[PDB]
């Protein structure tokens, strides 16, 4: 006699080729300062069915996105002044904020080492992303 | 869907500051006094949907005071700032409180004890308690570090949705599609001794 | 805009599109909302818009219209009102009342605009604070009156009492006179027990707004009404019974059965202490039968938050805990109280379970106020034998991790090292760890047996949890030193033995990591122990050198404060040699230190130095301790001599950014081992200090060399900040010596005159962006210390320092925050300790030196701000005391004035009410040098006044003149009563101090009485 018993990320489909936490900004062209956009974890996501890479970065705690973009190929990750660990690239269609927006955006890390990992990783993404 | 959240406090307690860090991430290190009221939408993700609060970031110093409390009517929900680095806002804390309940008089209020990353505090945390006759939640927090910065909205949330297990969830992420840059290159990064 | 026509006052003001703004910006959004607000904000502030407000409140189809008439209205009444003509006053103060009474009488309007409502009740009660009793006798025989003809109106009466008795009692002390709000506290007294009748009357008679209006009124005057109308009435029984039954009235009677629980009252009446005891009676009796009883589940019933439950619970919380504080004694000894005793505490410990911080707080401070008197009170503490055992349960249970164990759980369940500190939760650690001491005290037999035995199920498996092995471990550390070094001994054997067992039988990095933090914690809380097991202190610490290769940098970065905070205790059995060892450990632990810190990250590796120094100065022996220092030193030592070879070579070696790493490296040692040792690292000091100075002007050449070819972004560039850092470090460590020198001699002799050398004139001739604040801070330690040995020297850094950086920092109050801060503590301490070096400097650079002080104090930086008056303070100390010489006379002459206005200026202006204090003591000190005749020579240039004229006399007419023009809207006779009173009470600060806050009320508003000044 058997008793009755009691009775979306978007990133299911995507491979995880590369985290590391990370401080991102934005450059405010009319004032010339850099603002900070968000702190957290830096993901290069790889889509299982179009094998494209994007970088995926979402804020603690809020986990609201700060970077949403395709790790494109023209692409160039450029030195800062004040910085020996983080890079600055030009971006033309990053979504994190709903429409695609172009930035120039700087990304820094802990350690020079994950600076430049990050740059490997980023290259290698890029050469993915051409295929 | 939407809620008016009302912010009060002294002047320099860093209410835009918390404000701005909520909708674009940055960190504000100018203090623009606040002219009345500044109005902004602020959405979070939760799994019971989005819940919106349009909030009303108002003026602490009485010289740019505006409406006053003419800015609380029917406020849904409320957060009092101070500064643990400042004695006299956390003394004021009564008058605000006091001219808030005035015009709601049952609404969740969130109290914050702002700026802790500041090493040498001086409203000592036994000293915090306010609260407790009040029925006020509060919190230590930090628009600089971030501490505790999203307890406040996600406390008012479970009052305002009635779901005391409601929590933050992440945002679905959908797939994306000029002399500019030497200037942002030799513009120094700010901060350069953070962790981060 | 369209909207911006209520703007133009010549002509008449269309109520319709006042109502269309005021939607707009209530009900609107984005720039419409935005250009709305500033044209609501500009209407509400012409001085004339109150002329408006009849038309707006009669005509108007919008509530918040009308409100923001009655806010236009209230700025009037609380600022403008004496200057009306009185015909105006009648007659704002008929429409007002008129107003209420008709919006009352209307039951919808009454059920549906509570805000307007409330809002004009608040308008009233300004009026009444303006106008009452003395042009207004009758308005409480005619509430009262009012108040039986309609329900609405004596609901609406209520709230208007309310408020009343929060303005003249609550609020009254920041916003009134003391003379005013002595006036209304008096004359809401004398008519007190006509509206304590009305009061009760309505209570017993029984609709239920119009009782929680009452109740909410009631609330109010228990925080002033005499007792008697407390404890002589029936109103106890009322709140304790009838009012705890309905839900509807529940919460506010709570409230004010809290309030009753600390009216004052009489310590012998038997009477009184009857009826104390019977409302609590009735009040438990209320909650266990018509709201939970004693054995509910609260913990869950807060989680759900239903309805009101968790304002409900945070009430009796509050209740409780403030009633039994005060009255448990009288529950203590009757045998018949005991069970209400016990139920009242039972309560609590279910209160206590709920999951939220600041309601455990409330309940943890007082369970705090519990056990220490227990722990005192003879013949109390067997009473409470099992509340207090079920109370080690929860604190056991709920412990908070303390500051030491760095490790956390991640939302993706691995054991991580945390991003920051939980800055919010010492406190909490401190005061459960003061209750849990006082627990164990209490019985040390239940404590140990629920701690081995909560042990025993971690080991067995039946409550393993990383919760639980966490919470047992920070409570078992937590209470070292309670018990008997004996039982001590023992228990932590058991303790430690079972931790052993638990690591081995868990498999995996997390569970390793989490069982060796708590391993960790456990052994560093008892060096009690450690000092009497060597075999075992010695064990502990090579595992703690095992752990500094982890990868986990969670448990390696714990190791290394675990081996400190052990060293800063049991320090003395390093140093000596143990029975059966071949030589002391500190000899040991120097030879292997490039091994054992080899994969340490430099701060970790310092903070390893940094112990080694705190054991090393347990040698006393000066040979012994020296060669001890030098030992340690060699590796940095070796280091420092090779890079000293090399750069004074070539120095474009020092150019290498690796290099620039490693000497930032070497001095950061040295200043770890200096934070130690203090006055016993001179030796080492010794050994690099001349190399270190070259070195600092090399490093100074090249970030000047840098600026010069790149431009000020250099010093952005980590090349640069690197070079920086060095400078820095060698100022630090340069510091940190002088600060704990005890031979001052050599310093002096030795050390000062190299480094003013080396660090003056490359700070002077640096562009304001190259300089480094830490000069100055190094400079104010020298000047500390030794700068009464060097006057000259003191005098080279003024010289050196001072006018370059006042000009950096005058020309706002952000730029260059910590230049500002050393610089005011460095004038500071040279005004203290060397004030000579002030009496040299030239005319000019003295009167930019009195500029400097009043910039300070015009600063909302508290850290400048303070500074700055205690400097003014200091100045004037300074210069009375040189009594009547000529620098002193001519400092009154050209300086007196300046220091009166610009603190009158800080303490007037509203922006500076942190410095109230200190502002008040410094006018104090500067009228008293007056009134007692110690300006030697007159304030007054000569024919300005009559010759035999007084400086008492001047100073008066020159404040009157001073406030007449500065606040215009004051009269005559407040400022010659304000001058009269602050005058006469320069001797007594909190008079003075009175008479200050009183004259900053009257600054405010208009037609202040000159007679509130006479206040005694
Ligand atoms: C996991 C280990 C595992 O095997 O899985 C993590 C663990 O290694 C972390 C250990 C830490 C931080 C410290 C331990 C406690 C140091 C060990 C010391 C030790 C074994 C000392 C010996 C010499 C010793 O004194 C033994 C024989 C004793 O039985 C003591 C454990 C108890 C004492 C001191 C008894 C007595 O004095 O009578
Ligand atoms: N150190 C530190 N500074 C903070 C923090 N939050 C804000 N600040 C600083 O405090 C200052 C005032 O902040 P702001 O947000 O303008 O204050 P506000 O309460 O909105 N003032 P007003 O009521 O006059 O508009 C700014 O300089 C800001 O950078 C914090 O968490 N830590
Ligand atoms: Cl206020
Ligand atoms: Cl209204
Ligand atoms: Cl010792
Ligand atoms: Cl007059
Ligand atoms: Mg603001």
């Amino acid at each position: 006699i058997h008793f009755e018993p009691v009775v979306k990320t978007m990133e299911e489909d995507e491979e995880v080729l590369y985290k590391v936490r990370a401080k991102l900004f934005r450059f405010d062209k009319d004032a010339k300062e850099w603002k900070e956009r968000g702190t957290g974890d830096c993901k290069f996501l790889k889509n299982k069915k179009t094998n494209k890479v994007r970088i995926l970065m979402r804020r603690d705690k809020t986990l609201k996105i700060c970077a949403n973009h395709i790790i494109a190929p023209e692409y160039t990750l450029k030195p800062n002044v004040g910085s020996d660990r983080s890079w600055v690239y030009a971006c033309t269609a990053d979504i994190a904020e709903g429409e695609a927006e172009a930035f120039t955006f700087a990304i820094r890390f802990g350690s020079k080492e994950n600076a430049d990992k990050f740059k490997e990783e980023f290259e290698k993404a890029q050469e993915i992303n051409k295929k | 869907v939407q809620f008016k959240l009302v912010l009060v406090g002294d002047g320099g307690t860093g209410k835009t500051t918390f404000v701005k860090r909520h909708l674009t991430g940055e960190f504000e290190k100018k203090y623009v006094a606040t002219l009345g009221v500044e109005v902004h939408p602020l959405v979070f993700h939760t799994n019971r949907g989005p819940i919106k609060f349009n909030v009303w970031d108002t003026a602490g110093q009485e010289k740019f005071g505006g409406l006053r409390d003419g800015y609380y009517i029917q406020a849904q929900c409320a957060i009092i700032m101070f500064d643990v680095t400042s004695r006299v806002t956390y003394k004021n804390v009564p008058n605000w409180h006091r001219d808030l309940v005035r015009v709601c008089e049952n609404i969740p209020i969130v109290l914050c004890g702002n700026k802790v990353d500041i090493k040498d505090r001086k409203v000592k945390a036994k000293s915090i308690v306010f609260h407790r006759k009040k029925n006020l939640q509060y919190y230590d927090i930090s628009a600089k570090s971030n501490y505790n910065f999203e307890k406040p909205f996600l406390w008012l949330a479970r009052k305002l949705i009635g779901d005391p297990n409601l929590e933050f969830v992440a945002m679905p992420a959908l797939a994306p599609p000029e002399h500019d840059l030497e200037v942002a290159q030799t513009t120094a990064l700010p901060d350069e001794d953070d962790d981060l | 805009g369209a909207m911006e026509g209520i703007l133009d006052f010549s002509n008449d003001l269309d109520i319709a599109l006042l109502d269309q703004v005021v939607s707009t910006f209530y009900q609107g959004s984005g720039v419409q909302q935005k250009q709305a607000q500033e044209i609501l904000t500009k209407f509400q502030d012409n001085p004339d818009a109150w002329q408006k407000a009849d038309q707006i409140l009669q005509f108007s189809t919008n509530p918040q219209s009308k409100f923001i008439a009655l806010s236009i209205l209230d700025k009037l009444i609380t600022r403008k009102w004496k200057l009306l003509p009185n015909d105006h006053r009648i007659g704002i103060r008929n429409f007002v009342v008129g107003m209420i009474i008709s919006m009352c009488q209307d039951d919808e309007v009454f059920k549906t605009q509570k805000n307007l409502i409330n809002k004009s009740d608040l308008t009233l009660v300004q009026i009444l604070k303006q106008e009452w009793p003395q042009n207004w006798p009758e308005f409480i025989p005619e509430l009262i009156g009012s108040s039986s003809s309609s329900v609405n109106v004596c609901e609406n009466n209520m709230i208007v009492l309310k408020l009343l008795s929060e303005e003249v009692f609550d609020f009254s002390a920041e916003q009134m006179t003391q003379a005013k709000a002595l006036h209304l506290k008096n004359s809401m007294s004398k008519e007190f027990e006509q509206i304590f009748k009305l009061c009760f009357q309505v209570l017993e008679q029984g609709s239920s707004s119009l009782i929680v209006a009452t109740l909410e009124s009631l609330l109010r005057y228990l925080h002033w009404i005499p007792y008697r109308y407390i404890y002589e009435t029936n109103i106890l029984e009322l709140l304790s019974t009838k009012f705890m039954t309905s839900p509807d009235t529940r919460a506010i009677t709570l409230k004010c059965l809290t309030e009753v629980s600390n009216l004052k009252i009489p310590q012998d009446n038997d009477l009184i202490k009857r009826q104390t005891v019977l409302f609590f009676q009735n009040t438990l009796q209320q909650i266990a039968t018509s709201v939970m009883p004693v054995t509910a589940d609260l913990k869950a019933t807060y989680a759900n938050a239903n309805g009101n439950d968790q304002s409900f619970l945070q009430d009796l919380a509050m209740f409780l805990t403030t009633y039994l504080a005060r009255n448990r004694a009288l529950l203590e000894s009757d045998e018949s109280l005991r069970e209400l005793l016990l139920n009242a505490h039972q309560y609590l410990i279910q209160l206590s379970k709920i999951e939220e911080r600041e309601l455990f707080k409330t309940t943890l401070d007082y369970w705090h106020n519990l056990v220490a008197d227990l722990f005192y009170e003879p013949l109390k503490k067997h009473i409470y034998e099992e509340i207090c055992s079920q109370l080690r349960l929860v604190i056991i249970e709920n412990m908070v991790r303390p500051e030491e164990v760095l490790v956390v759980e991640n939302d993706e369940g691995e054991i991580v090292r945390e991003f920051v500190k939980e800055s919010d939760t010492i406190q909490l650690y401190k005061s459960e760890r003061e209750v849990l001491v006082y627990l164990t005290h209490l019985n040390v037999i239940d404590t140990e047996e629920i701690m081995i035995s909560k042990l025993a199920r971690q080991i067995d498996g039946s409550e393993w949890s990383w919760h639980n092995i966490n919470t047992l471990s920070w409570a078992i550390g937590s209470i070292s030193g309670t018990m008997s070094e004996d039982t001590e001994k023992r228990f932590v054997v058991t303790v430690i033995k079972d931790l052993l067992d638990l690591c081995v039988k868990k498999r995996g990095k997390d569970n390793k990591a989490v069982v060796a933090s708590d391993i960790m914690y456990v052994v560093g809380q008892y060096p009690r122990f450690l000092k009497a097991h060597w075999n075992f202190l010695r064990t502990v610490i090579l595992k703690l050198f095992e752990f500094m290769h982890e990868t986990h940098e969670g448990v390696q970065d714990m190791a290394c404060d675990t081996f400190i905070k052990i060293v800063q205790k049991c320090k003395y059995h390093f140093v000596i040699q143990q029975p059966r060892e071949s030589e002391p450990f500190i000899q040991t632990i120097i030879r292997d230190i490039q091994k054992t810190t080899a994969d340490l990250q430099p701060q970790q590796v310092h903070t390893f130095y940094k112990a080694c120094g705190i054991i090393i100065s347990e040698e006393r022996s000066v040979a012994e301790r020296n060669r001890l220092l030098s030992d340690l030193m060699q590796l940095p030592n070796m280091a420092w001599d090779t890079i000293v070879e090399q750069s004074t070579a070539n120095p474009t070696l020092l150019l290498d950014s690796e290099t620039v790493k490693i000497i930032a490296n070497i001095i950061k040692t040295n200043v770890a081992v200096c934070t130690s040792m203090g006055a016993d690292f001179y030796p080492q000091l010794g050994h690099i200090y001349y190399n270190m100075l070259q070195l600092y002007r090399a490093v100074s050449s090249m970030i000047s060399a840098q600026v010069a070819a790149e431009g000020l972004i250099a010093t952005k560039t980590p090349k640069v900040r690197g070079l920086r850092t060095i400078k820095k470090e060698i100022l630090k460590l340069v510091e940190t010596y002088i600060s704990k020198a005890r031979n001052l001699d050599d310093v002096v002799k030795v050390l000062v005159e190299p480094l003013l050398n080396a660090v003056l004139e490359d700070y002077m001739n640096n562009v304001p962006d190259a300089r480094d604040a830490e000069v100055l801070n190094c400079m104010t330690t020298v000047v500390e210390k030794v700068g009464h040995m060097i006057p000259q020297g003191v005098i080279l850094i003024l010289q050196s320092v001072f006018e370059c950086t006042l000009d950096m920092i005058n020309k706002d109050f952000t730029e260059y925050p910590e230049h500002r801060v050393e610089f005011y503590k460095l004038l500071k301490v040279i005004n203290e300790k060397s004030f000579a070096a002030f009496l040299e400097l030239p005319p000019a650079a003295f009167k930019l030196f009195v500029d400097a002080i009043c910039w300070a104090f015009k600063h909302n930086n508290r850290d400048v701000e303070v500074n700055g008056l205690q400097i003014a303070l200091d100045l004037v100390k300074n210069i009375e005391r040189m009594g009547n010489v000529p620098f002193a006379n001519e400092f009154h002459k050209n300086y007196f004035f300046i220091f009166v206005s610009e603190t009158f200026f800080v303490l007037t202006d509203s922006d500076h009410k942190s410095g109230f204090s200190k502002q008040a003591l410094l006018l104090m000190k500067l009228i008293s040098l007056v009134y007692d005749n110690k300006i030697s020579v007159p304030l007054y240039q000569e024919a300005e006044v009559p010759q035999g004229t007084s400086n008492q006399v001047y100073l008066s007419q020159y404040l009157a003149n001073m406030l007449s023009n500065a606040f215009p809207h004051l009269t005559s006779e407040q400022i010659a009563s304000f001058l009269s009173a602050l005058t006469k009470q320069c001797k007594d600060l909190v008079v003075f101090k009175g008479t200050l806050r009183d004259f900053l009320v009257q600054i405010k508003e208009v037609g202040g009485d000159p007679t509130d000044y006479l206040f005694a």
